[PDB]
């Protein structure tokens, strides 16, 4: 029944800064950390993500990592960063540097075992665990090196919890590292054996949502990481709220999976669009389903329509009908059935909750694992290649200690992932 | 003559829910047990309140808690809430195995507590659905033990047909075809309900385009309330539960009769309209009112009940009848003669305040087992067939223990039953 | 008609307020004495006041200060009050040897005076617990001179059963196989109770959390009660202490019964449900209701008493009886027939103001002898073995004067007392 | 019934000077000297360390002892060092200078007539004696040398009555005198087997515990002995208040002491943590068991993992239940069944009072024998030796007759306490 969550790196750090505050929002919890809602489901299920310390504080089940502490202070010095309790902030000195072979093969490696200790202490304070999330970024060096190492770590402890991760992936056009995909790379090697599932956020693509349907054009990473944890949230609450179906996370991920290595999935959400055209959108099942289909409301660069579908997951938040539900994901399925895999029927699962995200009176979270995602993976492996060959950066990484032959098996387990998804494909 | 529900799973207890409060208000009930006034159902205190015999399972406390923060909380006794904290995930491998066989023990201690509780115990019935975790799991992995301990009970299910078109469920055909192979050989009788076809029936007869599952609960309750509270109030032919059985299982196997219920008018359709037993009953055999999405011209009828409320004379039951035997295209099989089942209650039909059906003064509930059924199954033989053949999601079964061959076997079983409805269509 | 209440360390004088704070209100007894309104237990004074007969021992004055600075301090006559400085160490070889034994002889004057003002002295009865200095170590000296000048009166020992998991006194094993060594051969009875069991009564029947000693000695008062207040209290079948041993215990070495207690239930548990006296001895053939950690499915009965409060009519009784006979799992060494002592009072249940159980109207009390208790004996066989393997704490108890081959006796008197049980459970 | 405390070596005084206080704000009892309380149980069982002098005035059963005036002035200067009466002050003129031989041997040993003296005159005060406690340091010269002196005398006098010890045990770190671990050597020598029991503190550990949970960057050896008298105070205030258990201290050492000659104590303490993280903490008995268990908050520096548990003892201050300490002691068994010794079934044992330290709602007291200890031992012996072959410092003790075969007898001795701890290490 209840999940920890883990951040690190600059990118996992501030993301998590908007996530606690939204599921805080949810829960009508005071950035200074006491309850003042007003319902009762409001601390019914709050267990999952809070500890209730003495005196009505909440404490938010999660640990801030990272390897400098003045990114940390920025998270502390905001509302909720006094929510988090000392405990939480488990961080070093001397940055990572963006270094996987820092983060996970060396230096981040020293941290690893104290953050682990604080993890150890609160799979304790838990009754009974449902699983860990992890928030970090694919290319960088404590966001997915550190990162990494931890979740091996974890996994090991438990085998049973559910672990997932959320990550930014390299957008194919804003690369701040020149080894990003080198990083990238090394996750894949190491993640996606060690993960039950990991979500794949593309900069750009929320960029592109941002002012092609909300029209925005002042959005910082506060409110791209907004949206970003919509999708967080909206799977959660779910699970912790009322609703009519099915929701267990651990349920998603078994209807969400075909296939042992192939958890890769595609966030998408609804309703999402600009206040001009809300005096001109109704609310209805279907608008929610032509929002959530079409790809470029997808936070994923990858268009699902290019690839195949393998797996759909609807998950509905307010009150909503189960017939039209139940006809309008039929409807989808229908029309859309040259996406969507022959060996699966009816590949559109859905999930209904009902209590809608605060402000609104339906909404809906897109996800999906089609095969388009291996074009990502493709990107990366190439441009590995020829960083590979000329060793750019390497000297840092062989200079840690990391050896090119794992390197070379990285890239082959690229490969393998995109050669299943083509052996899924058809 | 007293008997126990069961609700496991969602669809079990939520369907529960709109069934005990129609039991409620078939007698006054107030919500904190209090009854001015069915004591077959209801097991009584020393302040007259009564306890409804039966026994909530939910293995994600939500929707207990949703049971115990409402107004029946006080009606029910907080043992009969029975509360995991962790579930099956729509499957199987640990609604039966890994997870629901570890509170199991404590489920049937609680029935078994009810059953001593008993002193005439004629049977039980059982409340899910098809497709899910506990819904159909951990339903089976009950029957399993409540058929050694209550052998001669009535064994009724109750469950959730998969809707062909809508499921949120992507291993629905793998629970739906491990269940066949548990439950067929288990259970008695199972009844089932496609929640597609229901709301054809509330948008063409309710006239209503917005149905919620509270509403399809309340359709499915009257149904249930026909055959469970009527049942037991006076009548004419004053049919038992055991009765039903008896008179409505042909074989060994399976079988599976489907529900018809006819009227389900709203009240400006009942506004300007009157109707007779025989105009209902005509009604009852009308595609038009079938609750599960199967053609009923498809297949031939083996058996049939139907089961009256309210303003029925028997006269016009028979005339009724004689009209259905010879003027519709129902063809039967040559097995059964058309020994129909003929319940009477005097007992009137109640409706729901707030609800979408019309007050009436008499209603027909039929029970109906056609050889269609099998395009069902066949609905099912290929759906579970393209998964499997591929092994999509296969993964999340043998991590508890679920064994591949089971599943063929499982299929095959399903196959079987096929076969078996073949050969009930051979007439001979 | 008179009896005699001995509370020896903590736990002996902590349940024994729970005691007396029953008996008063059983009467209605003021903290003064002063009682509007039993003999049997109490002593008149001219002022109206009675003083219950009874001896509180304590080697620190800590407990029995807090008694004296309750509200039944005025209750209590001063020399009923007895206190000396130091501990016993949790440890026999103080607390029977070389500390209990030198305050022993005023202690007993007190019992001999209340001796004197006994006309009929039925006997007694010993509040302690198994696994401390004073509790068990200066209970036994006192058995050692009870026994001589009260021979033929009732030597009752109750006594707490050292809880398998959760001990506070790492030298309890060797404590308690001392007194069985010492009390085996002199008392005439000795009942125990498992607190750990108690938790989870607490818990489940009464949704309790959170017991502490204070929840878990009122429970224990009740049982006590059933057997102290009401059966001197008039009934159908007015049931003697004397006769309870005469009726309870079978062999000249000890016999150990066991308590089970229903009703145990919380007022929302209450609420809703009925309980006849058949029910509630149903309950009390249930493993879940058994006060100490010991499985009934897994020996065969010797004894068994029920003991009955208010509303309770022979003739449901003996339909009771029919089917616990009957139905149940119950297996019973031959050596014995059924014969289950039932004392029928029409005494009504009392409840304490403030507590968890629930008012009843009527209420059943069981002592039962299995021979399941070979494993509790076997628990303490290796938890001592282990320690004296090692001779872990041995110099605690050697300096004292204690002899190795003493222990290793008081082992081996288990050892055959194991055997004995071994014995009956061979049937013949 | 009563108990004697004496306090030596500038180290006994000055953690005495914190004792002391703690135990009148137990009981309400004035800095002057009289009583200024408000519960009944404040005096109802103040006899076990006060005596009360006409006026209401409470005298400390205990003796000051010390060879330089100054030490003795700087206590008395302060609040409680007036409640003291002047004949509890016993000292001399010439230090000891931190050296054994004069300690012990020869100076000292001509003030520790007049010491004695005032204990027999207070042994006479009391109507009965539990025992007495002494508090020191055991590379000190009078903390330790004349120290251990005084308590062989006391010993032969009273066999009968518990003779316990706290002593500052040098911290691998921070030793002062160079002969540090020649003077601990000589008081094991002496000691060992002339005591019930000691307890063994660490100030490395203790400043490790301040700044690693407690997060203070300020202490002073007063704020680390105030950790120290938390031990010491919770030791006996159960044994003076009501409770569940089973409260004597006699008892206690019963308890704990499998075989005659391995009584070395670790304590540690709980709950121990920061205000920032008292906003997020909750109050249960777990938490304190968590806090109790975990080596990190042991004031000993040693680690119970590494070797193995003799004896456990848990003491609660507070209203708890007795099912929850109950289970999670056994919790606590099971869980960590790797470290206990075989030999004692259900090694963990448990003491309740019912009375919660001035200020807070709950408290434990972690008391421990486990084999780890010999690795003190190790250490110094280790030390010793060097030292001893070079008579480092020796000639200012064989100066004052110290032999040198006393000191070979004396490094037997450590050795032997290793290697029983081996032997029942198994
Ligand atoms: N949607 C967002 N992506 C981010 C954010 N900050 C960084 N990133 C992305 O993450 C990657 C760079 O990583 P970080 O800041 O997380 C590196 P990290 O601090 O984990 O490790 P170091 O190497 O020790 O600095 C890259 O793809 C950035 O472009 C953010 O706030 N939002
Ligand atoms: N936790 C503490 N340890 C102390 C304190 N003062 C000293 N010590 C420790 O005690 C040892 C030094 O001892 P002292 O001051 O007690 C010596 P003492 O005055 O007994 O004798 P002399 O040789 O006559 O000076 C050493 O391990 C110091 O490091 C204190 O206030 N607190
Ligand atoms: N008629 C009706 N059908 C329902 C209701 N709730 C769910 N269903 C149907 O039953 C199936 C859903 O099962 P779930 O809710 O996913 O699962 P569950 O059987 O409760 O058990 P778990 O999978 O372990 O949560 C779908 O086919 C739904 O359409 C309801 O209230 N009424
Ligand atoms: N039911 C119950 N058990 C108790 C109570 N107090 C203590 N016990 C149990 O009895 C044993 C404790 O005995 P102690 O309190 O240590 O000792 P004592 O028997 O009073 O005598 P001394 O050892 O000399 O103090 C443990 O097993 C406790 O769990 C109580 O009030 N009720
Ligand atoms: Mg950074
Ligand atoms: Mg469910
Ligand atoms: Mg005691
Ligand atoms: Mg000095």
């Amino acid at each position: 029944r209840e999940i920890v969550h883990i951040q690190a790196g600059q990118c996992g750090n501030q993301i998590g800064a908007k996530f606690w505050e939204v599921i805080s929002d949810e829960h009508g919890i005071d950035p200074t950390g006491s309850y003042h809602g007003d319902s009762d489901l409001q601390l019914e299920r709050i267990n999952v993500y809070y500890n209730e310390a003495a005196g009505n504080k909440y404490v938010p089940r999660a640990i801030l990592v990272d390897l400098e502490p003045g990114t940390m202070d920025s998270v502390r010095s905001g509302p909720f960063g006094q929510i988090f309790r000392p405990d939480n902030f488990v961080f070093g000195q001397s940055g990572a540097g963006n270094n996987w072979a820092k983060g996970h093969y060396t230096e981040g490696a020293e941290l690893v075992d104290s953050v682990l200790d604080v993890v150890r202490k609160e799979s304790e304070s838990c009754d009974c665990l449902q699983g860990f999330q992890l928030t970090h970024s694919l290319g960088g060096g404590t966001g997915s090196g550190m990162g990494t190492l931890l979740i091996s770590k974890i996994r090991e402890e438990y085998p049973d919890r559910i672990m997932n991760t959320f990550s930014v992936v390299p957008s194919p056009k804003v690369s701040d590292t020149v080894v990003e995909p080198y990083n990238a790379t090394l996750s894949v090697h190491q993640l996606v054996e060690n993960t039950d599932e990991t979500y794949c956020i593309d900069n750009e693509a929320l960029y592109d949502i941002c002012f092609r349907t909300l029209k925005l054009t002042t959005p910082t990473y506060g409110d791209l990481n907004h949206l970003v944890s919509a999708t967080m949230s909206g799977v959660t609450t779910c699970l912790r709220f009322p609703g009519q179906l099915n929701a267990d996370l651990r349920k998603l991920a078994v209807n969400m999976v075909p296939f042992p290595r192939l958890h890769f999935f595609m966030p998408g959400f609804a309703p999402l669009t600009s206040r001009g055209s809300q005096q001109y959108r109704a609310l209805t099942v279907p608008e929610l389903t032509q929002q959530m289909f079409d790809a470029k409301n997808m936070m994923a660069a990858c268009d699902p329509r290019h690839g195949r579908y393998l797996t759909v997951a609807a998950v509905f938040r307010g009150r909503m009908s189960m017939k039209e539900v139940d006809e309008q994901m039929l409807n989808v399925q229908n029309k859309n059935s040259s996406y969507f895999v022959e060996w699966i029927p009816n590949n559109v699962k859905t999930a209904v909750c009902d209590i809608p995200p605060r402000g609104l009176k339906m909404s809906a979270t897109f996800i999906g694992n089609s095969t388009a995602i291996q074009e990502l993976f493709k990107r990366i492996s190439e441009q590995f290649t020829a960083m590979f060959r000329r060793k750019a950066f390497l000297h840092w990484y062989t200079g840690e200690g990391m050896d090119e032959m794992e390197f070379t098996e990285a890239e082959s387990n690229m490969n393998d992932l995109v050669s299943e998804y083509q052996q899924y494909q058809d | 003559r007293e008997c126990i529900s069961i609700h496991v799973g969602q669809a079990g207890v939520q369907i529960g829910n709109a069934c005990w409060e129609l039991y409620c208000l078939e007698h006054g009930i107030q919500p904190d047990g209090q009854m001015p006034s069915f004591n077959t159902f209801f097991s009584e205190t020393g302040a007259g309140k009564h306890v409804p015999r039966a026994v909530f399972v939910d293995l994600e406390p939500t929707v207990i808690d949703e049971v115990r923060t409402g107004t029946y909380r006080q009606l029910f006794h907080p043992e009969q809430l029975i509360t995991g904290k962790e579930d099956a995930a729509n499957n199987y491998a640990r609604g039966h195995y890994t997870i629901g066989k570890e509170i199991i023990d404590l489920v049937l201690d609680r029935i078994r507590k009810l059953a001593d509780q008993c002193t005439g115990l004629q049977g039980f019935s059982v409340f899910h659905s098809f497709g899910g975790g506990t819904g159909s799991g951990f339903t089976s992995l009950l029957m399993e033990r409540l058929s050694v301990d209550y052998g001669k009970k009535s064994k009724l299910e109750f469950s959730i047909y998969p809707a062909p078109q809508v499921s949120t469920a992507v291993v629905e055909p793998y629970n739906s075809i491990l269940t066949t192979h548990t439950t067929l050989e288990h259970s008695d009788c199972a009844f089932m309900v496609d929640n597609e076809a229901i709301y054809d029936i509330c948008r063409r007869n309710l006239d209503i385009e917005r149905p919620t599952y509270t509403n399809l609960n309340r359709l499915i309750g009257q149904i249930v309330s026909s055959i469970t509270a009527s049942l037991r109030f006076d009548g004419a032919l004053n049919v038992d539960l055991t009765e039903f059985q008896t008179n409505l299982v042909p074989y060994p196997r399976g079988h599976f009769p489907l529900a018809t219920y006819a009227p389900v008018i709203s009240a400006e359709k009942a506004y300007h309209e009157q109707l007779s037993v025989a105009e209902i009953t005509n009604a009852c055999f009308e595609p038009a009112n079938q609750m599960v999405k199967c053609d009923p011209r498809h297949g031939k009828y083996m058996a049939c009940c139907l089961l009256y409320r309210g303003d029925v004379v028997p006269k016009d039951v028979n005339a009724a009848i004689a009209t259905i035997k010879t003027k519709r295209t129902i063809q039967f099989v040559d097995w059964c003669p058309t020994g129909f089942k003929v319940g009477i209650n005097y007992e009137p039909p109640t409706v729901v305040p707030g609800g979408d059906l019309a007050k009436v003064q008499r209603a027909v509930c039929m029970l109906s087992n056609t050889t269609a059924i099998a395009e069902a199954w066949a609905r099912l033989d290929h759906k579970f067939d393209l998964m499997y053949a591929k092994r999509a999601f296969v993964h999340w079964y043998v991590g508890e223990g679920m064994e591949e061959g089971e599943f063929s076997e499982a299929r095959e079983d399903m196959a079987a039953l096929e076969k078996d409805y073949e050969e009930v269509g051979v007439d001979s």
